[PDB]
Order: structure tokens, then C-alpha cells, then sequence
RNA sequence: CAUAACGUCGCAAGACCAAAGAGGUUUUCUUGCCAUCGGAUGUGCCCAGAUGGGAUUAGCUAGUAGGUGGGGUAACGGCUCACCUAGGCGACGAUCCCUAGCUGGUCUGAGAGGAUGACCAGCCACACUGGAACUGAGACACGGUCCAGACUCCUACGGGAGGCAGCAGUGGGGAAUAUUGCACAAUGGGCGCAAGCCUGAUGCAGCCAUGCCGCGUGUAUGAAGAAGGCCUUCGGGUUGUAAAGUACUUUCGCGGGGAGGAAGGGAGCGACGAGCUCAUUGACGUUACCCGCGAAGUAGCACCGGCUAACUCCGUGCCAGCAGCCGCGGUAAUACGGAGGGUGCAAGCGUUAAUCGGAAUUACUGGGCGUAAAGCGCACGCAGGCGGUUUGUUAAGUCAGAUGUGAAAUCCCCGGGCUCAACCUGGGAACUGCAUCUGAUACUGGCAAGCUUGAGUCUCGUAGAGGGGGGUAGAAUUCCAGGUGUAGCGGUGAAAUGCGUAGAGAUCUGGAGGAAUACCGGUGGCGAAGGCGGCCCCCUGGACGAAGACUGACGCUCAGGUGCGAAAGCGUGGGGAGCAAACAGGAUUAGAUACCCUGGUAGUCCACGCCGUAAACGAUGUCGACUUGGAGGUUGUGUCUCGUGGCUUCCGGAGCUAACG
RNA sequence: UUCGGGGCGCUUACCACUUUGUGAUUCAUGACUGGGGUGAAGUCGUAACAAGGUAACCGUAGGGGAACCUGCGGUUGGAUCA
RNA sequence: UCGGGAGAAGGCACGCUGAUUAGCUCGCCUGAUCAGUCGAAGAUACCAGCUGGCUGCAACUGUUUAUUAAAAACACAGCAC
RNA sequence: GCCCCGGUAAACGGCGGCCGUAACUAUAACGGUCCUAAGGUAGCGAAAUUCCUUGUCGGGUAAGUUCCGACCUGCACGAAU
């Protein structure tokens, strides 16, 4: 697509709204890298590579009473206008509660993970 | 004022009287002045009495007279030929009136 | 004219070309000269990027673009010339027009940004107006020169002298901006070996609250509480410890003292050299400051309806006047004028003019477009922008390390110095951008290779008022012909005009012509829109389903361009039953140059040509993905009381909307 | 003048500013003229509002102080218990 | 009515002589180059428009008073009955 | 054929008096009231068609009975006369 990352993000946003057990999304190393932080942070149960011939990423969403595990999630860095942040520019989503995934040379990491390593990059999205 | 000047001199063309608008009634004293700016506007003449003739020549301050539509300027009394109000025991700052002994 | 350290020119590894003394502690130094190399510093030229407003400023250009040769200069270059070629530039906006010295910085703002660039510092451009060149390291040069022009002054008029946008000053202008003052000793500059000379550069004083900071017009005491003014239920209350008065200090002023800011020349020792030693001399000032003496010793301005903090009485009376906005005043006004009192500030206080944000009201951070302002009428399509999955190379964008640059000052932080502060000094921290070197390369870009789930195609079928041309029926109206016929018909709210016994209306039959298409029709259907509806044939577009067979992402949008695009009316020709602007009359009416009634032209109809608009409205463009269902209908398929694909409606989950939806 | 030549001078090509013709633009003034804004009680009629006491809108055409009126055609986002 | 208006306007050159170049097969053909040079004047004779603007009339070419009027008078394609 | 009726103007034509309103005054402009039906709507003026007239205002000029523009009650403007 035009911006696969945004698509995946949306396919999960719309999937959770319907409270679906699992959701499919076209595989891609970058995507998997992202899904990795989502599972570790506790936004998703996990994921798995699926597809008879076409590589997919079966995302197993999880929910709780009252609020949804992933209250909000949107891409801030789009192809039309990319955004880059410095070590000190990394914004704190909901004062820690929420996190942001950034793409640095060290690899895809969260605000805290990137803050620790001491590097900045392209702000993929906020969750 | 053209050159965004605080004041501007000019020579009176005619010192006639005008009547207020719908809500008011009187004989307000005005006068057409040909400022050095190259404009011929009408200015109000504050005070109970003045001594402005045809070749008066006075400085313009700038102020709209709500009652008289068109009069957007006030004449500065105490300058040039415009003699300050006589027997002004009050606000002498305006009307240009020296403090009596 | 000599020597050649060298340097220049041809070829290659040859030939040519230079230069003044003087002074002395005079056989020894000092000043200076000639040639060459280098140092120091300052510049000429070129290049990348950046540098306001208007396209109602679009095609522009002949040396104009390039080439060869030559000329020219310190040097490149059409810079200039001859010849040849014919190009060069433009919507990333040339050319033309308008405007303004530019910058470091300054003011403002959270930032971005906006405004500005006056003091000081850098650069640029100008001295009677215009032009030009010479001499030189340099000025094309204010007190240098040449020419043209006006003006002023001098003049025995023959002919000459000048040019304050240099300092001060005069007159004129304006709302407005100063001593035609003192002085070189100090610092700095020019010349000289030096002594020394020159230096309104500058250091100071003067004038002006123009601004900033500091200070004074007094301090303590002093009545349940003077007088006066003010209010009063006249009992009293208020101005008030406020003044008077007592005690204390005592800004001005007077007397005395009196500053920092400044060494050599010379002389002595030493070789009047290095070095050492010693002596003479100052604007602001007799001011600052110190000591002594010592009198209480100017205050004003604005405001008090609300925003704005601070109240009554009297006068006036929509009269006089007030007013930034809302407003106030026509006899009780805290917003008019005065007074008492009160608030603010203080030699200051007000007024006028100008700059800043609030405005998320151009919104990059921060916005909107169905009805509040807002999708261009549609299509096609150029440039441009954007672009699917996998692999490899490059790595330009992007990112990282190092390094150079980023003047001073300023700003920020800390400490320090003048008694504080302003001001100043030292140190510290941050800095985008750009150049250089090295590295990574996930993403974008480029090159190379590869893939189908997009798109297109093929085969077999399907429905439709899609479009163009030609050909075809019945009803009704009008006119014409024949037959048969009565006294009224017609029209209106009611009537009348009008028509009628040389005969219509009404009725039957036959003929002609033009136009439109009565049920079905629908709340329906088709087309891109406008529009389009009897049937037949020919020509032609779009579209849907099945089989999955073929190519294979060849895409999306689209400034300009091109094409299409209701109605109206218009041009030429033709036609004209009916209807009907203008208009002819009759009625209605206060009038009707309306509605109502009787006539009636263009037009309405056909052919060809013209325009480009519209509530051209779902007043909400195209494509893809995702998000409950229920019900009706058109069409294909399927294991067909139902599943599935495309299309057309209605009701509705979530959600969306100001509300309607 | 060492006659080799140079300097003076003379002549000639090139040259601010001005003149002539045409063209573009700005400015001051201006007959006559068009409409407009504003101003307690002048005037003619009465269109709209108002379902209000004759529907609106629209393309076009003409007129009128104006909104608007009227004519032709169209639409309804046309009224009403009959 | 792009045909035109336009030889609009305006400005310059335009003699002779020498030595040459270019076009052509050539001309006693044509177009230029360099240098020198004379007059007040070089198309030194001869031929040969004055130009611009405003207004009225008729559209235009054309026709008409052979012996005073050619004119805004007549005619004209077109339009109409 | 005429009287009579009606169609036809690509034959002769017509378009007044008064009141209110309004203006500083007079006029024009609009409606009506009356006479004889209407009283000039759509269009056009001192015009080569206006006498009075070198009409009035004004531009332009030192001065223009000229010209141009406007007003305009146009002695007897007007649609294929």
C-alpha cells in the first residue's frame, strides 16, 4: 500500500473495535519488529506468521473490562511528511502510561528504550 | 493627518455652523480647513466662543464629533490665531487657556 | 657605459638585460640608495547558494549565442573588431515597471515570526548641477585639473572670484531639537634622527525635566478632641493630630583646605650606547571630595457612571455641553460646571502621534468548504506531484563520528570592580547553516533482475426509452366538400362586446394538413450532463455474469491545452394548425399601462450557423481497504423454501453532523 | 638635433547635454455627465414580510425610486379535510 | 472585412577615380569592398505626394444640366411588398 | 353599382382644460377630475427639423452670434409617409 505501517495500525484499531480474537496483516520484517514491542508492552497477546503461500501476521488481540488494552494508536510519521526527533525530543505519551515506537539506527524501540540507549529517530506511531 | 502626524496646520475656508443629528439639536461651530497635507476637511471648534475668521489658519488635532457626521477632527485652541477660551477656570489643558493670576 | 648574484626569450637541454649621496663621538659608525627572494598587511577578478512588491509587464534577443584569428588590459571575457556558424533566454517568471543604502544588530514575541536598521562597528554610494580624463601604490580625486549649465559677488565692464549635503551660525520650513563656548597637559594621528611643529580627532564645560537614576520641601510631640468649611433625624457627625504651638536635625548659603586623571627632552655615572640616578613643568577647578558654621526652607498635575481604585452639595437643565464604545442632559443628573471630600502619582503629571499580542481571523505548530464565506459544469490530457511485492549494486536524499568555519560586541550564567545600581571586567555554556574526511544504509531516489492477488484482453452468454439515420399507425383540433337541421349559441362572480333564420353552434360522411404522442407510467427505467419515452430495420457506445484461458502493473491525479456542454435570444432560408410576449379591444377598479374575456406579431415548428451559462443541487470529485444487520427489486451462478457476485431503493449497529440527516 | 628623430602646431574618426518625429506611463486641472452614501416628522403609490388575509423560485426580456413588478417557458425545495 | 493602411511618418546614403570581391555561361548585366579625392550643392541638368486631426453628407466604382450648377442630386448589389 | 356591414393604414391623422403633491419661487415629472375616446407607453430634442435666440450654465480663448457637452415647455420630432 501507500503506507503499510499505517494500514497495519488501522487494521488493529478497527479489529479491536469489533473485539476480534485475531487479525491478519501482510508480513514484513518492519511490521514484525513493531509487533514485537506491542507484545512486550502488553498491548497484544502476541502474534504468529501465517499464510498458506502469502506471509501474514496473525495478531492475537486482547481486551479487558471497562477499557480496551489499546485505547489509542495512530501513525504520526507519514510518507507525505516524515518526522524525526532527537534524544531530548522524544515525547512521553500520557506521562509514561502510553508509549511511542521510534525507528533508530539501534533498531525499533520505545520512548524509554530509546531514551536509555540515548538516540532518536523517526517517530513511527503513538499508542 | 496623512504623514501620520499628531497635528497639522491649515487655513480655514469658511467658519459656518452645523446642526447635530437626530438625537441632538444645536449650532455647533465648525470650519473647513485646507491643511498643508493637501486635504480640505472640516474641524470642530471647541469652547463657548472663538475668534476664527476666513484667514484663521489653525492646527488640527484629530477627533470625530459623534453628533456631526463628517467632522473627524478638532481644532487646537491656544495655537496660532485660534485664541484660547476666555474665562476658562476649568480644564485649561484643553482649549489652551493660561492659568489666571 | 661597465660586472650577472639573477632574471627574460627560442630551441631545447641557446642567447640577451641593472643601479645618487649625506652626517659625524670620521679609517669607524649613523641615515640613505640600487637589484633579487621572502615575510607582514591590504586588495582587483571569478564562482555555488541566498537577497522586496506588481504579470491589467509575456514572448524576447543581432553581437544577440557560440567558434577561429586579432585588438585591448595587471588579467579572463564579444570586453571590442573581422570572418564563420545560428544560436541563446523564457511560466523553477526572463524583459519591463515600482520601491528602498545593506548588514552586524535593535524592538517585540513562548516560539516561529513580525517590524526596523536611529546611536556605535563593517561595507557601499555621494561634496554648486552634469560629464570626463590626467598624475599616481592608491583618488577620476571637498580646500587638483578640463568642458557644459544656472546662480551670487567684484568690476575703470576689458575681465575676474566662488559654491556650508565640513564645524558653528543666519534666514526660510516645521508640532519640535542646543554653546558662532574652554582646552591639548592626557590618549591617538601626520612629518622629523631628535629637539620639535601641526592636530575645535578628542577630552570637557554651556543650554533643554528629552530620558534614566539619586536627593530635598522636615523629624518627634501635640485635643474623646480649637477655629473655619461641610453635613445633620441639630443629639451629633466629618475634615484631624491634620494646623497652631513645644523640642530636634538642618538641603541651600558662608569660611578654610583642596584631588586622582602625566614621563621624558636636559644634567651626573657609564664609551653623550645599554642600564642606573637626579631635576623642571598641568584645561575641566580652586570643581569633586573633606572639615567648620548654619536658616525649615517650592508642589503639582490627572482622575472619582461602568471597564478603573475614588463621594456628596450646589448650578444648569436634551439648553449649554460631554462622548474611545455603550451612552448622558427635556427641573432630584456620583458621567456636564463649581465646591468639600476622596483615589493615583509626584516634580512631575496629563494629552496627541507611532510600534507589539490578543487573531488558531491564512491555522507549518493551529483552521475550514451539503445549508453559516467556500469543489472548479463535465470529459480528455501535458508538465508536475505521488506510486504495489521480492532480491542485488550504487548511495544522491536521509542519518552518524571527526574536523574547519560560524569576527567583536550583544544575549544567557557565574564571579569580580565603581559604597549600590546603571555601567564595566574576567571566565563559562549553547549555535543552525556550509566546506572537508570517514562510516551506516532501514526508508526515499537511481540502476539491474524477478512476481500476481491491480488493470487490460480472450471465449461463451445477458438485460436496457443509451446514441445516430431511414421507414411506419390511431385519437383529437383547424380548414375544405356533401348531407341533415333549430333558435339561440357563446362567455362570466354577474354580464356585455361578439356570432346567428343569403343558416354558424350541435350531428353524420369524405378529404387535407401540421403538431403532439391519450392506458400501460410508476412512487419505475436510461444517459456524463441537458435531456429521453408507439413500432420496424440498419449503424454504433457503455455495461454485467460465467470459464479462468492470455498480457502483466504498462498506475493515480492532473496547472496549461483541447473537446463537450439546457434554455434564452440572434443570422439566413422554409414553414405556420394551435398557442402566445409586444400589442388591438372589452371588463374589473379609486387607478390596472395586472389578474378575467375577445383578437393578435415575433416566437413557438424544420434546416444550417452562433453562445457557454444555471438552486449545471445529493447546493457533499475519482480509486482502494476497513466497519451489525433487516427488507423490496433488476441481472448471473450455485448443492435454488437458500448461498453467492454486480446494480438499483427503503429501514437502520457503531460512528459521524450545529440541527436536518 | 649626433639629422636617426622628437616636441609645438594642424587635420580627421569617435564622443555629456540638447533638438526633431513617434510611442508608453505618471501627475495637476476640467465642460458635461452617471450612479452612490448620509441627514426626527416633505411626496406618489404599496411591491414584501406575514399561510396574514392574490405561492415561491428560476432562465431570459422590458420596465420602475427599490426590494421588485410584469411577459414567456420550466421546476416544487405547489397551497388546501372535500 | 488583416487584403490593407505604408513609397504612413521619420532618418541616413546616394559624385568622381584607382585597385578588387561576389552572383552568372556571359553581357558593352547586377550587388558590394578598400583607399584616394573635388564642389556651396553628387537623382549637381531632366522626371517627381505637401502632411496630420476634428465635423457634416453620400456607403464605395459609377451617372447627370452637349453652350454658367457633377453636388450631400441620379444609379448600385442587398431588403421588402 | 350604391346605401348598409366588415377586413385592410407599404392613403389625410389626433394626443386638451382643471386639482392635489412637490420646490425658497416658476417649470417640467406622477395620479386623478372634467370635456370629446385617449392625452403621446417602447423609443428620440434649440437638431441641416426652434421663430423668439449671439436661449441658459459651462469648457475652450486675453476676447469666439463658431464648435462641443447639458438643460430643454421640441412656433408646426417620431418609426419601411
Amino acid at each position: 500500500m501507500q503506507d503499510p505501517i499505517a494500514d497495519m495500525l488501522t487494521r488493529i484499531r478497527n479489529g479491536q473495535a469489533a473485539n476480534k480474537a485475531a487479525v491478519t496483516m501482510p508480513s514484513s520484517k518492519l511490521k514484525v519488529a513493531i509487533a514485537n514491542v506491542l507484545k512486550e508492552e502488553g498491548f497484544i497477546e502476541d502474534f504468529k506468521v501465517e499464510g498458506d503461500t502469502k506471509p501474514e501476521l496473525e495478531l492475537t488481540l486482547k481486551y479487558f473490562q471497562g477499557k480496551a488494552v489499546v485505547e489509542s494508536i495512530q501513525r504520526v510519521s507519514r510518507p507525505g511528511l516524515r518526522i524525526y526527533k532527537r534524544k531530548d525530543e522524544l515525547p512521553k505519551v500520557m506521562a509514561g502510561l502510553g508509549i511511542a515506537v521510534v525507528s533508530t539506527s539501534k533498531g525499533v524501540m520505545t520512548d524509554r528504550a530509546a531514551r536509555q540507549a540515548g538516540l532518536g529517530g523517526e517517530i513511527i506511531c503513538y499508542v | 493627518a496623512l504623514e501620520a502626524c499628531p497635528q497639522k496646520r491649515g487655513v480655514c475656508t469658511r467658519v459656518y455652523t452645523t446642526t447635530p443629528k437626530k438625537p441632538n439639536s444645536a449650532l455647533r461651530k465648525v470650519c473647513r480647513v485646507r491643511l498643508t497635507n493637501g486635504f480640505e476637511v472640516t474641524s470642530y471648534i471647541g469652547g463657548e466662543g472663538h475668534n476664527l475668521q476666513e484667514h484663521s489658519v489653525i492646527l488640527i488635532r484629530g477627533g470625530r464629533v459623534k453628533d456631526l457626521p463628517g467632522v473627524r477632527y478638532h481644532t487646537v485652541r491656544g495655537a496660532l490665531d485660534c485664541s484660547g477660551v476666555k474665562d476658562r477656570k476649568q480644564a485649561r489643558s484643553k482649549y489652551g487657556v493660561k492659568r489666571p493670576k
